[PDB]
RNA sequence: UCUCUUACUUUUAACCAGUGAAAUUGACCUGCCCGUGAAGAGGCGGGCAUAACACAGCAAGACGAGAAGACCCUAUGGAGCU
RNA sequence: CCUCCGCAUAAGCCUGCGUCAGAUUAAAACACUGAACUGACAAUUAACAGCCCAAUAUCUACAAUCAACCAACAAGUCAUUAUUACCCUCACUGUCAACCCAACACAGGCAUGCUCAUAAGGAAAGGUUAAAAAAAGUAAAAGGAACUCGGCAAAUCUUACCCC
RNA sequence: GCUAAACCUAGCCCCAAACCCACUCCACCUUACUACCAGACAACCUUAGCCAAACCAUUUACCCAAAUAAAGUAUAGGCGAUAGAAAUUGAAACCUGGCGCAAUAGAUAUAGUACCGCAAGGGAAAGAUGAAAAAUUAUAACCAAGCAUAAUAUAGCAAGGACUAACCCCUAUACCUUCUGCAUAAUGAAUUAACUAGAAAUAACUUUGCAAGGAGAGCCAAAGCUAAGACCCCCGAAACCAGACGAGCUACCUAAGAACAGCUAAAAGAGCACACCCGUCUAUGUAGCAAAAUAGUGGGAAGAUUUAUAGGUAGAGGCGACAAACCUA
């Protein structure tokens, strides 16, 4: 869950704690770092879910949808577009099920596309005076909304039913706090009826 | 394990509760005595010349007739000034190497792009 | 050579070194003349548990609960929510005295009570 | 509680009361045969016998009769790849005995899975895998090496 | 005089992407066929125009 | 074997740099800027050798004099030993005496 | 690399840094006084220039002191301005 | 012990199967007699000998291998002692 | 078939032949699978032994050796009272192993109690042949030191003299 | 064709500028990582020496106030090796760099970690694919010593002249160093890859520039002055001094302990003889089981004995039933 990675550790289209990730780069390994474009956390525009357009590769010009961003190498993987082929089920006597897998593209090789006329377009982070922060097209001047993508919790809010050990909403927000100058200790000691009558004597701290 | 995220959820929920209770005690202590650090202590300089935050230890008799506390030495005794200077220079060398490597890495990035 | 790097635990020395070390448990008494241990009941910690019978609050929260901004409690906020209406009200009636602050919850010195705050009498 | 400085007991002082305790224990299945009332736990190092008695008699209302604890030595023999030793941690196991003639047997938590929901994100791929494996394994020793794809 | 070999590897792919992720594999086909076209038994016998 | 199998990447150098194009500008400043500055005041280097050629013994002596009050301890001891060794070398050993 | 300040100025820098800065200023002057003692264990020169034998040319003359060592018994009682040589 | 050695057993030893060192090594396709030679030759001169190659022994030679002779001499080199 | 070993305590080390899986590889001086191993899992539970004592004064000449005669010199290994204070009780630590010090799975070193040959504990021979040389043994015709610096070694038991 | 070979990039070096850091909770001077009790002891001290004087005995730059000049001048000095000022002059505020290294290089460093020693302390080695390894594909092959594909053919510093043919035929005393002289049977070297050894002055020569003047203050000058080029190695001792670390082996001592079967016991620093301590002689072993053992044979074994634990005496010394013996092989 909370594991520190080596200082020059490659990021490799698997999650960092996975099994084949521990297969690929074990803690023994030391290889050349991939020098990458440093990009601020305010200028990065494309998120995980919006439609994009590939500019160069084996299939330039086609549009598609990104499925993951790997920010440690400025990577995106568009859905089923920049693909190659690999066999999944493999044994010593049989291997088939040839399934296409995507290949990661840099952010320079990928342009965002506006839903009005559906062309690749350059973007500006034109901050709105009405409070919020949203992307704005340059050439046509249309607002590009951040798309709704299912969150990383693995859960959806609307069809969520409370279990036995899930507290209700109305009891999660009931304000019982009456602010007073007591500690928690003496408060629950007088709530529980516990009575202590003998004194704490002088003690020498040094 | 069936669902391992449940243990993480209970752990950081209890840490949120401990943080709330400690915040209430700390605000009440600032209003009543105006001191942070409910374990009282004092900046002292130990035998190796370092400056530390010594925490007090809640004894029964006062300090001047404590036999164990009077063997612990809180002073510098000037043969350690040379070793203090050497440690200072070692820290300066490490910081200089880090800053120069940052210079070089930024030059590599402006080289490639 | 002996093993320098592995830490010095209670299992390592001679027969006198074993027993004098311990593993970190806070003692609850004292040894008297005939090697007897006398437990003192006021030193062994008494767990103060409540009755959880009609309690309606679970170890998890429902995801339907809304979010809000975090605000850590500050001593000015505790002053404003605790003492400021009382001092404000009895100052409007002109009966407020700066001399006696003890009637609003202020304590001049912690030496009297049981749960004294700055030397931290209480355990946890 | 652990990692918390205890208030020193001057004689005739108040009762040391811990309110939000800090100890977390693990009921654990034994590795050897034990009698019917012995219930083996796994407790932190800073816990005593009397603390385990009051812990089980305050929170779970378990009537406890006798408690015996011991320290287990975690192994320190595994080397890393740079030959520095990796330390399995020490821990403290404790065996409580129930009081009033009660018995205890450790349950079986894992047997037995009976589940067959709809599968899309994992079992549709398993259905693809299994149907490809059921179809394509029709090799013939009488063809002798020829590919069985051409209708000719 | 204290050195060993390297390269513990395995030669069979497996099902890591459901072990946890939020990207599923984008297929472009299916496994088999929906319902098999059973041809007529005399298709070479009726290999002319019609009957 | 010592030789490399593949020839190295092409080393491309910009001859019309910023630094290469203005190299030697404000050199020759004293002659035709009526001698307000020396061309040795254009040198940017260590504070002891700015306009001074010197030996190896002379460079070490000048560095100890001009800077050795504020050097690090190990560097100062290494400079002391270097001056001791170079005195012993230049004034006792060699040919041509 | 090099230190910014020389090694012999770190004492005055420590005087200007922390609680030593909050000492009263006349104490700081009396501490940073650094004046010379009267001669005890040597005879000082009379003049500033002393014509010498073997060439009748005047030379500058200074008088340098003796590095005399004072044990702690000199701190316990009033000695002169004298100690061990 | 010897005149004067002999027989048997075990270890060792030879072959088979497994694992598997160390000193040494300028390169060698590495013979004998006489003579010569930095004065004691497998490599030089005159004669003689001469298909290639395994395995077990012996120690006449390789001025044999380990230790920049420990004996002799020198150093305007050391040290102990009187 | 051997046992001159073994079981414990102390000292030392710190999980170092318990289970499952890998044994495709890796150390087994070879292999099975396990002392020259990888990962995971589980154990050593105190009554045994450590960890102790409220003060101020005061007291303490007649050894031990079955302690009983006798007999000694090196003259010895063990003790309380008066007054005040004192009424709570079983907390903590060690407990595993085929193990320590010698670079090693080393014919070396290692304190005490117990049975002085065992109720414990183990295997000198990988298989074949019966060469030379070498080592350890057994036996030998007649002679018995004739060998050698010297009766060295071995075998039997062995007298007398001298120097220091 | 196996072992193999190849990689760039982690980082580092020298400068400039700038004065730099340190409690999340608990534990950490007693046996540090230990929650908890009555003698309170406490720091202030000229460095020495190797080395040069071709020995060595006074002597021998190292000292912490910016440069240049006066100047290597006055001075000091077995007046000798060498040491060496001062009066005085003046010292243009700001710029983020490399005719530096690239895994035997550069910090020792992936690290003061592994490993060695009781302790102070010593102290390493190494990694290389690709845009994608959620592409394990078929390539990419070619190159040191060493081997295999593929053992040998009479004769001889291994080769040369050749020749129709590899050999056969004629000629030929390996290299470096030290030497009057080496094939010498005088030293060094198994081989391959990488690393590993000429640093500078006064005075002279040449080439420019100026010229009785030269030089960007100071210094020289009866053709001189200024600038440049060109030129003086590496490894190796026994030793000396200063400060720390060592009595867990061993020499002795102190504290409180433990062991010594059986027989004859004359009474006993008595006799035979176990356990135990030591090691007279022989044999094996000599990179051995062992950096001092094994087997036999031996001396002591109720004492000046042996031994378990802790402490003490440390190098200009400790200790010593004097072996100039021992003080971590
Ligand atoms: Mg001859
Ligand atoms: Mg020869
Ligand atoms: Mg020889
Ligand atoms: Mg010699
Ligand atoms: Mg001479
Ligand atoms: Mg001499
Ligand atoms: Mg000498
Ligand atoms: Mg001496
Ligand atoms: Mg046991
Ligand atoms: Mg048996
Ligand atoms: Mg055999
Ligand atoms: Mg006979
Ligand atoms: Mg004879
Ligand atoms: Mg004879
Ligand atoms: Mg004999
Ligand atoms: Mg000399
Ligand atoms: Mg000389
Ligand atoms: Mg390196
Ligand atoms: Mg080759
Ligand atoms: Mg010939
Ligand atoms: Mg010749
Ligand atoms: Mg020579
Ligand atoms: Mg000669
Ligand atoms: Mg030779
Ligand atoms: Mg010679
Ligand atoms: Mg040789
Ligand atoms: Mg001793
Ligand atoms: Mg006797
Ligand atoms: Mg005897
Ligand atoms: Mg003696
Ligand atoms: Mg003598």
């Amino acid at each position: 869950s909370k594991v520190t990675l080596p200082p020059h550790y490659r990021y490799g289209m698997s999650p960092p704690g996975s099994v084949a990730d521990k297969r690929k780069n074990p803690p023994w390994i030391r290889r050349r770092p991939v020098v990458v474009e440093p990009i601020s956390d305010e200028d990065w525009y494309l998120f995980c879910g919006d439609t994009v357009e590939i500019l160069e590769g084996k299939d330039a010009g086609k549009q598609g949808k990104v499925v993951q961003v790997i920010r440690q190498r400025n990577w995106v993987v568009v859905g089923g577009l920049n693909t190659h082929y690999r066999y999944i089920g493999k044994t010593m006597d049989y291997r088939g099920t040839m399934i296409p897998s995507e290949a990661p593209l840099l952010h320079r090789q990928v342009k965002l596309v506006d839903p009005m006329d559906r062309k690749p377009t350059e973007i500006e982070w034109r901050f709105t005076e009405a409070g919020e922060r949203v992307r704005v097209s340059t050439r046509s001047g249309r607002i590009i909304p951040k798309p709704e993508f299912p969150r990383a919790d693995g859960i959806v809010p609307e069809t969520w039913i409370d279990g036995p050990k899930d507290t209700s909403v109305e009891d999660a927000l009931e304000r019982t706090y009456v602010p007073c100058l007591k500690t928690l200790q003496e408060e629950v000691m007088e709530a529980m009826g516990i009575k202590e009558t003998r004194k704490y004597k002088k003690v020498y701290w040094y | 394990m069936p669902s391992p995220e449940r243990l993480d959820k209970v752990v950081d929920s209890m840490d949120a509760l401990d943080k709330v209770v400690q915040e209430r005690e700390d605000a009440l202590r600032l209003l009543q005595t105006g001191q942070e650090r409910a374990r009282p202590g004092a900046w002292r300089r130990d035998i190796f010349g370092r400056i530390i935050w010594h925490k007090f230890k809640q004894w029964v008799i006062p300090w001047h007739l404590n036999k164990r506390y009077n063997r612990k030495r809180f002073f510098a005794l000037p043969y350690v000034d040379h070793f203090l200077r050497l440690e200072r220079e070692k820290r300066a060398r490490i910081k200089a190497r880090k800053e120069n490597l940052e210079r070089k890495k930024a030059k590599i990035l402006l080289k490639k792009f | 050579g002996a093993d320098r790097m592995s830490k010095w635990t209670s299992k390592r020395g001679p027969r006198s070194f074993r027993g004098r070390k311990g593993r970190g448990a806070k003692g609850i008494g004292f040894l008297t003349s005939g090697w007897r241990f006398v437990q003192i009941k006021e030193m062994v910690p008494e767990f103060v548990v409540p009755d959880l019978t009609g309690f309606k609050l679970k170890p998890y929260v429902s995801y339907l609960a809304p979010e809000s901004e975090e605000t850590p409690l500050t001593a000015a906020q505790l002053f404003s929510e605790a003492v400021a209406p009382a001092i404000e009200k009895d100052f409007k009636d002109g009966t407020f005295d700066p001399d006696n602050l003890e009637k609003y919850g202020f304590e001049p010195t912690q030496e009297g009570k049981l749960f004294q705050l700055y030397p931290r009498n209480f355990l946890r | 509680a652990r990692n918390v400085v205890y208030p020193l007991y001057r004689l005739g002082g108040p009762q040391l009361r811990v309110f939000r305790t800090n100890f977390f224990i693990q009921l654990v299945r034994p590795g050897v045969a034990q009698p019917e009332d012995t219930v083996q736990f796994r407790i932190p190092m800073e816990m005593t016998r009397v603390d385990l008695r009051n812990y089980l008699e305050g929170i779970y209302n378990v009537p406890v009769a006798a408690v015996r604890t011991r320290v287990q030595h975690g192994s320190n023999k595994r080397r890393d790849h740079r030959n520095v030793r990796i330390k399995k941690p020490d821990y403290k196991v404790a065996y409580v005995q129930l009081a009033h003639g009660q018995t205890f047997t450790f349950p079986d938590l894992f047997p037995e899975k009976d589940e067959s929901p709809e599968g899309s994100a994992a079992d549709d791929l398993y259905s693809m895998l299994e149907e490809e494996r059921q179809q394509r394994q029709s090799s013939d020793p009488r063809r002798g090496g020829v590919p069985s794809w051409f209708g000719l | 005089t204290e050195k060993e070999f390297m390269q513990h590897a395995r030669k069979a792919g497996l099902v890591i992407p459901p072990e946890k992720s939020d990207r599923s594999i984008h297929l472009a086909c299916t496994a088999g066929i929906f319902d098999a076209y059973v041809p007529p038994e005399g298709d070479a016998r009726i290999s002319s125009l019609s009957k | 074997i010592g030789i490399r199998l593949t020839l190295p990447p092409p080393k491309v150098v910009d001859r019309w740099n910023e630094k290469r194009a203005m190299f030697g500008v404000y050199d020759n400043i004293g002659i035709l800027g009526n001698f307000e500055k020396h061309p040795k005041e254009l040198i940017r280097g260590p504070i002891w050798l700015r306009g001074w050629k010197g030996n190896e013994l002379q460079r070490c002596i000048r560095k100890r004099k001009m800077v050795g009050s504020r050097m690090f301890a190990d560097d100062l001891h290494n400079l002391n030993k270097r001056i001791r060794y170079l005195y012993k070398h230049f004034n006792r050993h060699g040919k041509f005496r | 690399p090099l230190h910014k300040y020389p090694v012999w100025l770190w004492k005055r820098l420590q005087l200007r840094e922390g609680i030593c800065s909050r000492l009263p200023g006349h104490y700081l002057r009396s501490l940073e006084e650094e004046r010379t003692p009267t001669p005890v264990h040597y005879r000082p020169h009379g003049a500033k220039f002393k014509i010498n034998p073997k060439n009748g040319q005047r030379e500058r003359v200074e008088d340098v002191p003796i590095p005399i060592y004072f044990p702690p018994e000199s701190q316990r009682g009033l000695w002169g301005g004298e100690g061990w040589i």
